[PDB]
């Protein structure tokens, strides 16, 4: 009855070089006859390159003078700069000495007793500097790389906007936090610590030829920054009634901003140079350039108006006059390190060849396998 | 815990919980093999993820930042990477567990037949013919999950049993039933279950509907050999209780399969987790690979380095903020603030945020990607796919592939994994003449060890055997027309046998052979039933497969066993049928090791007592007067030979009995059989009377066929250094037979048996657990010099070399109970098996298999692998570092509850060796490398702190800090972790000794991790201080003289050096340089340059607005670039060359041999374990 009724009632994986782990490949086994030539190739030509770099680096001649002690050490009469303040490097003339001179011309009209007057610096160059002469300024011990300092500016104000107070003060990440607005309630136009503390010394638009003043060497503040930077820096759209100068720019703008005097930060390449803070403790920024004429051998004078204080923090400020290299200034590191690398490669090649000629084994030895020995 | 089950009866008042619902609830009949429950997936998975310490670090950083905010802030996008990575890992784990769920569902939806029309009260004579019959009562098709305690179930032939049920009645009158228990133990025999005597007369749904009863049972106790219950009903003539005791003999368990039975009817007692197989199973653990735990320790070392950096940063920053004459007092509006210690505290926690990257967020997602891809490449392997089952190697667990590279011990189930369940009559010795040609793979391996080139020898011998076989079949057909002769199933290959059965060796040999085959066709318990498809075909239904093999050979040679009359059997001899008359049958017994039949020989007729039994049992019952005493020694020699070849052997002896003798023995046996009070020993003494005299006429030899390539795979894994222990639930003798075939056990090898036997109980001690201890200590002191002591186990942990000495341990389950009981004897047992190249634990329960794996795993901290089919190996397999299930034609719980599932045992080698080696290596190289690469980048932030007074400005632009680990340096290390091969798969199977490295754990340590950390530290120094030393003199690094001073531009210098150094380092530590990984290395470097270009060209990056143009146009950048990459890569490359040249590793030597063509004669996909294997030149 019920029992009778109950009685009555592919995956093969794809064969493929990829899925079967059989891709086309080389298996590099390193043997001395392939490794030692590589070592020698690297050695030989890292030595070529290091020698060429060191050779082209010796040709770099430069002038450095730290004038931070000009108000107190210099006098009203021409006096040699102490040896600790200058460094000359001329490669045709390795025994120069010929100390530079400086003179302090005080300005009692100015009431900033910390930095005032003009430092006149006379230096003699025995050689010519190429047709592309850079007058940089150096700062020592000014820290432009601290956490709050380095984020203290408005990108909205750099980009030409008439940024609100909240846009300027309460922006995520970078914002000009301690310096966004003055006690009256006007927004600082270049807000932030970076713009406030802009280097202030006035550099001349020429090098006075002390011998023949009929031909003075001319310098420019145009072309001292990348030109593409004018795509990022824009002339502001503020209205001179919304903005005020930074706190430390108030000797520059005693009345404040008004109709004509607002700075054009697009044309102001010193401002754009300062707004790029230095990564390290020594800060070099281009301030003057001559792309036309060679600076012939002779004695020149540089008159710097002193407005920026450094002696509070034992800092230094100086001038650095160069023509440069393709690798930058004069720095022997790259050549020394290319030569060291070539010599280390050659030494390892020789050491391995020596260890091979004496304790060199046989290559394809199934007898040296761990199990065939034990 | 006693549970009463009422059928067709209302539950008593005390058993109901007040609302028509019984108190006791019984678990659903559903099986669960998933790691997680649907409601426990998220807590458990997130906890598993947060057992990685770097995840707790990431969580802590975000939490701390958000409540406090402090420096940097910008919360919202800070918590996103961790949440995304945790969600993605949870999704991967859920997809894995969903595959397991699909298999569970398939098992749960299996069909059963459950009685309908009678309400199951338990879960929301005896039969009364007077009660009205209900037609709606029928056995309805249902699912396995629909089965509940108290349901009446009807199981058809070859139907798997859905729950633990008690047999009520079977289609056979008297209620006998056969079950296949290969799943619950290793038994190859069918087990006879018996139905209860009272319910035997019930064989319809209607009778079972009119019936009432209730069973009082004990609870579920996970002892496969014990059950105790009591069925109680009321007599329908007289109202009173009648009780029937239920043994394990009446019970069908969930793992078994009904066999040779039309149907079997029973009542369910246990369901789901209450069944004995599920009580042995366990709950499918979440396995973490070994390298992952060691990775936790590596991450902690990285935490310590980060703490030291942040401590230095905070202290130096406080010391600086205490100073005077600083530009911050003039230009930053800076004031010296009180509590310089709390300012050092703020600086510490600013530095923690600065140096976050030191612990990389991409580490765990990268390891998970690599492991998932490794599992996918295992699954996509075509040499791991079994065409016959249509089954690829399926990874069940997608994170433990590198465990397969470190395996030292393989624990193997003997039946159904090592062996295919096929028995073949191979050889037979008749009158001291051996017949049968056989060429195993075991003999091929022995002879290969001997030296003989066994490719040519084996193929030639197989051709000889096939030719002899065809000759034999044609000569058989010509000898006579046999109705049941089917040549497609012949396994006896003796040409000489049939060529001798006519005339060859003389008429005495003629008659000896004929009578031997006739006695094989007479003395047996095989049943013949017509094939369903072919009416003329017979199917030879037998309880023992060896008996079926013997009768099948007797049929093929021309002594066919057909049908069964009321008396005797009809045997077709050479095509002429004659029925015999069976006087008596003395059944086979586990206690007798012998079967016997008595036949009538016509005249005054005579009796013929034919006795079939084990070689020693029969040899003991033999005549001194008569036996040729030459046939005796020849037969013993043949049987020893056969047993060495791994064949189970029997002897057969006939005694001719005078009529007088048989009348007396028949009547004595009749009294003994009618006698009550344990008639068993009555029949024992009477059968002992009759059988003590016998004339040995011959012996047989049946092979239990192993799977293909099992001795080859075992020898490969032994050359790799892996020890194989065989744990069986089957008898010792079968395990020893299998061992010889496997080549695990050879002649000239000592068998250390840990017998707890009474006769040697007389010798060693008083009673067991003293005698197991005595035997362990005696073997330990005798054959080796060491005893079980903590220092000896300590010293044994140190050496992983394969054991020498030619000893093999043989323990049964009784002795293993004692040897695993106490800690000191556990030490002694582990030490005796740590030597002793072969270990066979026979007659062992699933709990004991798991216990042995755990003993080897805990003592001797080592990687283990368990492989098997069935529910014993479920417990063995879950408690192992890698559990492997072997897949069959039907669903298996060992396959469901495993990590990998292969179609054949033979894949172990190819899968285990190739994949294991690649994974162990791929992960090893990948994980220090990761920590190396990240480290370079991150450490430059710390070096920049030396110059910013540890204040906390960043050297890097923020897009660099995300795209370094996301895009610039991720893919090289990931593809090294997924696609790296040191040698190809052919060499991995040709040189299995390359595996030993993973056993020794040479590839991965914390020493190598610290060396990579030191290299990353050195290279971070180079990457930061070479750009710094290019800047430091005058800060002018450009030809034009324009400024490149911004820290983001120095960071571009640093970052380009770090990326190209990192990627070239990763490429140099790759063994194989394929077009794919190389393409993506080149792309990673190009991507750093291309991102700088694309991002800079935009006004969106405010201070990085032209970093690409200005920096990549500078010859300074390229000068430092080349020399810094040289100085970063040179020390390590020089170390690697000095190492390859003077202290090469074995893989280095093997790759040199590879380049010189030592492996050029091997085909690309080369399986040395494959039987259909193309001959290799040398
Ligand atoms: C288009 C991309 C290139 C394609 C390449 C192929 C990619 C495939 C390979 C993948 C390997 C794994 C890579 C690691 C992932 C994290 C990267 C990282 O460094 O996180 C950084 C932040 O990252 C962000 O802030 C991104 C902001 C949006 C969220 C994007 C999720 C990132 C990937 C989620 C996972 C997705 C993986 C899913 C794959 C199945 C954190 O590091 P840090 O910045 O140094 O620390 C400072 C913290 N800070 C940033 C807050 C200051
Ligand atoms: C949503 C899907 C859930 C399933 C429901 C769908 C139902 C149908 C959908 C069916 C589609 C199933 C495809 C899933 C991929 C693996 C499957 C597989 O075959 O594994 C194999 C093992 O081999 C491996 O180990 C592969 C490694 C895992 C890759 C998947 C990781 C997911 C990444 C997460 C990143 C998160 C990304 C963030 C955005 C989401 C074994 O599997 P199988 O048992 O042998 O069966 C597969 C072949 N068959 C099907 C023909 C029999
Ligand atoms: C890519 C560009 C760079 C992008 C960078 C991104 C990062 C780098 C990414 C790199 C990815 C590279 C890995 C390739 C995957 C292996 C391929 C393979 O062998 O096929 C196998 C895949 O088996 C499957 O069924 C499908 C699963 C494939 C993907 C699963 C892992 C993905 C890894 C991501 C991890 C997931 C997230 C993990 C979260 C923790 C087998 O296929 P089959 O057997 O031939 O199919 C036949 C099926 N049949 C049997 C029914 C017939
Ligand atoms: C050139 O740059 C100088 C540094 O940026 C700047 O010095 C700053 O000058 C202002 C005056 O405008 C000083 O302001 C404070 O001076 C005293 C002393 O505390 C207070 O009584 C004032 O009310 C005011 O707080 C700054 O202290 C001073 N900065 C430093 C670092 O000394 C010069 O003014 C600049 N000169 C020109 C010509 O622009
Ligand atoms: C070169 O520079 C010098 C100094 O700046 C110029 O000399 C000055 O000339 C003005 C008017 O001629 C005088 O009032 C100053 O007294 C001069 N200063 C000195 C130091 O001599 C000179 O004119 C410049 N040369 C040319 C060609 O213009
Ligand atoms: C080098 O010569 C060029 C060409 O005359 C000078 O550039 C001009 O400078 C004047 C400023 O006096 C500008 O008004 C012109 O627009 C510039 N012309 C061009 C084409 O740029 C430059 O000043 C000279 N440099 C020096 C140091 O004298
Ligand atoms: C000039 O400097 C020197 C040393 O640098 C010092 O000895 C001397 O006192 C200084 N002169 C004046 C006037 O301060
Ligand atoms: C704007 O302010 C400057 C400050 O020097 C002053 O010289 C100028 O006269 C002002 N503008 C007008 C229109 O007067
Ligand atoms: F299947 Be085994 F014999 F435990
Ligand atoms: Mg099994």
């Amino acid at each position: 009855s019920e029992f009778e009724e109950d009685e009555v009632k592919n995956r093969r994986p794809k064969e493929d070089a990829f899925t079967q782990q059989r891709l086309a490949a080389i298996n590099p086994v390193l043997t001395p006859r392939t490794v030692l030539p590589l070592y020698l190739l690297i050695a030989v030509v890292f030595v070529i390159v290091g020698g060429c770099i060191l050779a082209q680096n010796s040709k770099v001649d430069e002038v450095t003078i730290y004038y931070q002690d000009c108000m107190t050490n210099a006098t009203s009469s021409w006096s040699d700069i102490p040896s600790e303040h200058w460094q000359f490097v001329f490669h045709k003339y390795k025994t120069y000495n010929t100390a530079p001179q400086w003179r302090f011309v005080d300005d009692e009209s100015d009431d900033f007793t910390k930095q005032r007057g003009t430092c006149q610096i006379r230096f003699t160059t025995p050689s010519d500097m190429k047709n592309n002469v850079y007058l940089n300024y150096v700062l020592e011990k000014f820290a432009a790389n601290h956490r709050r300092y380095v984020l203290s500016f408005s990108e909205d104000q750099i980009r030409g906007e008439d940024a609100s107070y909240e846009t300027v003060h309460d922006a995520t990440g970078i914002n000009c936090k301690p310096l966004s607005k003055n006690a009256d309630g006007k927004i600082y136009y270049p807000c932030g610590l970076i713009a406030n503390s802009m280097f202030n010394d006035t550099f001349p638009l020429q090098l006075t030829n002390v011998g023949d003043t009929s031909n003075n060497y001319s310098l420019t503040n145009k072309g001292i920054n990348w030109e593409s930077d004018k795509k990022r820096y824009k002339k502001t759209k503020y209205n001179y009634t919304q903005i005020a100068p930074p706190p430390y720019w108030e000797k520059m703008y005693p009345d404040g901003y008004n109709e004509t005097n607002i700075p054009d930060i697009q044309d102001w390449e010193e401002f754009q140079n300062w707004m790029r803070p230095g990564a390290f403790d020594k800060i070099t920024k281009l301030i003057r350039i001559n792309k036309n004429d060679t600076l012939p051998a002779g004695e020149y004078q540089l008159d710097i108006g002193l407005h920026w204080p450094v002696l509070e923090f034992n800092g230094k400020k100086g001038i650095y006059l160069t023509h440069g290299s393709h690798l930058g200034g004069r720095n022997p590191f790259l050549g020394i390190v290319y030569l060291i690398g070539g010599c280390i490669c050659a030494a390892m090649a020789l050491i391995l060849l020596t260890f091979w000629l004496f304790g060199g084994r046989k290559i394809a030895d199934a007898s040296s396998l761990s199990w065939n020995m034990k | 815990e006693l549970r009463t089950v009422y059928y067709n009866m209302p539950l008593p008042k005390d058993m109901i919980d007040e609302e028509g619902n019984p108190i006791m609830q019984y678990p659903r009949n559903k099986i669960r093999t998933t790691k997680y429950t649907p409601l426990t997936f998220l807590p458990k998975n997130i906890l598993f993820q947060f057992h990685n310490f770097a995840n707790v670090y990431f969580l802590v950083l975000i939490i701390l930042g958000a409540f406090q905010i402090f420096g940097v802030t910008n919360p919202g996008l800070s918590a996103v990477p961790l949440v995304v990575i945790v969600i993605i890992t949870a999704i991967k784990d859920a997809i894995e567990d969903s595959r397991r769920t699909v298999l569970d569902l398939e098992v749960n939806n299996t069909k059963t037949h459950i009685l309908e029309g009678v309400e199951n009260e338990n879960v929301s004579n005896i039969v009364d013919r007077s009660l009205p019959p209900r037609t709606d009562c029928k056995f309805a098709k249902n699912y396995w999950k629909g089965v509940k305690v108290g349901d009446i179930v009807r199981i058809h032939n070859n139907d798997e049993i859905p729950a633990d049920i008690i047999l009520l009645s079977t289609s056979d009158t008297d209620g006998a039933c056969y079950v296949e228990t290969k799943n619950l133990d290793g038994e190859t025999n069918l087990k006879v279950r018996q139905s209860l005597k009272c319910t035997n007369t019930i064989r319809t749904s209607k009778d079972i509907a009119r019936t009432k009863f209730w069973i009082e049972s004990e609870g579920p106790h996970s002892n496969l050999y014990t059950y105790q219950g009591n069925m109680k009903w009321r007599n329908l003539a007289d109202g009173e209780i009648r009780n029937e005791p239920i043994t394990i003999n009446n019970v069908l368990l969930r793992g078994c399969t009904l066999r040779n039975t039309k149907w079997a009817m029973g009542v369910v007692m246990f369901t789901g987790g209450d069944t004995k197989i599920m009580l042995n199973s366990g709950i499918t653990p979440t396995k973490k690979s070994r390298i992952s735990r060691e990775l936790n320790f590596s991450v902690v070392i990285n935490f310590v380095l980060l703490f030291i950096l942040c401590f230095v940063s905070g202290i130096a920053n406080g010391v600086y903020y205490d100073k005077k004459g600083r530009s911050r007092f003039s230009y930053e509006f800076g004031t010296i603030a009180g509590s310089a210690a709390t300012n050092g505290f703020v600086s510490f926690w600013v530095a923690v945020i600065l140096y976050q990257s030191l612990v990389p967020i991409s580490l765990y997602i990268s390891v998970e990607i690599i492991k998932t891809a490794q599992a996918a490449f295992i699954y996509g392997d075509v040499l791991l796919y079994n065409a016959k089952l249509d089954y690829p190697c399926t990874p069940k667990s997608w994170n433990i592939s590198d465990d397969l590279g470190q395996v030292e011990y393989i624990f193997s189930d003997k039946t159904g994994t090592l062996t295919q369940n096929v028995m073949e009559f191979k050889k037979c010795t008749i009158n001291g003449v051996s017949y049968g040609r056989a060429y195993t793979e075991a003999l091929a391996g022995l002879r290969k060890r001997q030296g003989i080139d066994v490719e040519t020898e084996g193929r030639r011998e197989k051709a000889e055997i096939a030719k002899d076989r065809d000759t034999m079949i044609d000569e058989l057909r010509a000898l006579s027309g046999n109705s049941q002769f089917y040549p497609e199933e012949v396994t006896f290959v003796s040409k000489e046998f049939v060529r001798d059965l006519k005339g060859a060796s003389g008429e005495v040999q003629q008659r000896c052979c004929e009578h031997f085959m006739l006695a094989l066709a007479l003395c047996h318990s095989v049943l013949v039933e017509a094939n369903p498809d072919n009416p003329k075909k017979l199917d030879l239904k037998a309880q023992s497969p060896d008996e079926a093999a013997l009768v099948a050979t007797a049929r093929d040679v021309g002594f066919s066993f057909v049908g069964k009359t009321k008396k005797g059997l009809i045997i077709e001899m050479q095509g002429i049928q004659k029925e015999f008359e069976i006087l008596n049958i003395l059944e086979f017994n586990s206690s007798r090791k012998r079967m016997s039949c008595i036949v009538k020989i016509p005249g005054e007729p005579r009796a013929l007592l034919i006795c079939k039994g084990a070689d020693s049992i029969i040899y003991s019952r033999l005549s001194r007067q008569s036996n040729s005493e030459a046939i005796l020694e020849k037969t013993a020699l043949h049987l020893e030979q056969y047993a060495t070849e791994g064949l189970r052997t029997l002897c057969i002896a006939q005694r001719e009995l005078s009529w007088s003798e048989y009348e007396k023995w028949n009547e004595k046996y009749d009294i003994a059989a009618a006698s009550l009070a344990n008639r068993e020993d009555e029949l024992e003494v009477v059968a002992d009377s009759i059988e003590r005299e016998l004339i040995l006429l011959g012996g047989t030899a049946i092979e239990d066929r192993l799977q293909d390539g099992v001795p080859d795979c075992i020898e490969l894994l032994a050359e790799a250094g892996i020890k194989l222990w065989v744990l069986t639930g089957d008898k010792v003798e079968t395990a020893i037979n299998i061992g010889f075939s496997c080549n695990l056990l050879n002649n000239e090898m000592e068998l250390l048996v840990i017998k707890t036997t009474g006769d040697d109980v007389k010798e060693f001690g008083s009673e067991p657990s003293e005698i197991v201890d005595a035997l362990l200590s005696k073997y330990l002191k005798e054959y080796f010099n060491l005893t079980g002591s903590e220092e000896e186990i300590f010293e044994a942990k140190k050496d992983h070399e394969f054991p020498k000495g030619n000893y093999a341990i043989v323990i049964d389950g009784d002795a293993l109970k004692l040897a695993l009981y106490g800690e000191d004897i556990r030490r002694k047992f582990l030490l005796l098996c740590k030597n002793c190249r072969a270990v066979l634990c026979c007659r062992v329960s699933p709990s004991q298999k798991a216990a042995v794996v755990k003993l080897v795993k805990d003592s001797l901290d080592v990687m283990t692998l368990a492989i098997g089919d069935g529910s014993n190996d479920v417990a063995m397999i879950q408690s192992a570092d890698v559990g492997i299930g072997i897949a069959g034609e039907e669903g298996r719980q060992a396959v469901m509850c495993s990590d990998y599932a292969i179609g054949q045992f033979r894949y172990l080698a190819r899968l285990v060796l190739v994949h294991g080696r690649w994974s162990y290596k791929r992960l090893a190289e990948m994980i220090p490398e990761f920590f190396y690469k990240n480290m370079i980048f991150a450490l430059a932030l710390f070096w920049y702190g030396i110059y910013n007074d540890f204040d906390g400005s960043y050297l890097y632009e923020y897009t660099y800090m995300m795209f370094y680990n996301l895009a610039f340096t991720s893919l090289p290390v990931i593809f090294l972790g997924i696609l790296d091969q040191d040698v190809n798969d052919t060499i991995s199977l040709v040189v299995p000794q390359l595996y030993r490295v993973g056993i020794l754990r040479k590839e991965w340590n914390q020493r190598k991790f610290l060396w990579y950390m030191l290299d990353g530290l050195y290279q971070s120094i180079i990457c930061f201080f070479f750009p710094y030393l290019v800047y430091h003199k005058n800060m002018i690094v450009t030809s034009n003289g324009l400024g490149l001073d911004h820290r983001y531009f120095v960071g571009v210098y640093v970052t380009t050096i770090a990326v190209i150094s990192c990627n070239t380092y990763v490429l140099l530590h790759q063994y194989r340089w394929d077009w794919f990984s190389g393409l993506f290395i080149a792309l990673s470097c190009l991507v750093v340059f291309a991102w700088t270009g694309i991002w800079s060209s935009a006004i969106a990056s405010r201070e990085f607005f032209k970093a690409a143009a200005r920096i990549y146009g500078a010859p300074s950048f390229w000068a430092v670039f080349f020399v810094a990459v040289l100085f970063c890569l040179l020390p390590r490359f020089t170390y690697d060359s000095f190492q390859k040249f003077f202290y090469p590793t074995d893989v280095e030597i093997v790759r040199e041999m590879w380049q010189h063509g030592h492996f050029d004669h091997y085909p690309p996909g080369y399986d040395p374990t494959d039987p259909n294997r193309p001959k290799v030149t040398k």
